[PDB]
């Protein structure tokens, strides 16, 4: 749910209404196959949700 | 008569021990490394 820019985070934020972060690159529901989820960036939740 | 034959002479006193120095002070230390690297430029979009 929460993601990481920065290194120095005492706590991991939690992702920001209508952005969505998946477990894992592969056990995604719906993302464009051009990305992937390292962890530090909360993807835009795609049209129709 | 002729007087008594005067004493050799006495040995002489003993020295005295010399003591040991402190320690140097410790080195100098090195400043930090040279700067920050040249900032990125940054990529992309980033839109799902």
């Amino acid at each position: 749910g929460y993601y990481t820019d920065v290194d120095g985070l005492p706590i991991q934020l939690p992702c920001k209404p209508g952005t969505f972060m998946p477990f894992d690159t592969a056990t995604a529901n719906l993302l464009d196959t051009g990305l992937t989820v390292d962890g530090t960036q909360c993807y835009t939740c795609q049209t129709g949700t | 008569p002729p007087p008594t034959s005067p004493p050799p002479s006495p040995p002489p006193s003993p020295p005295p021990p010399r003591p040991p120095p402190p320690p140097p002070p410790p080195p100098s230390p090195p400043p930090p490394n040279r700067s920050p690297p040249p900032p990125p430029p940054a990529s992309s979009a980033i839109n799902p």
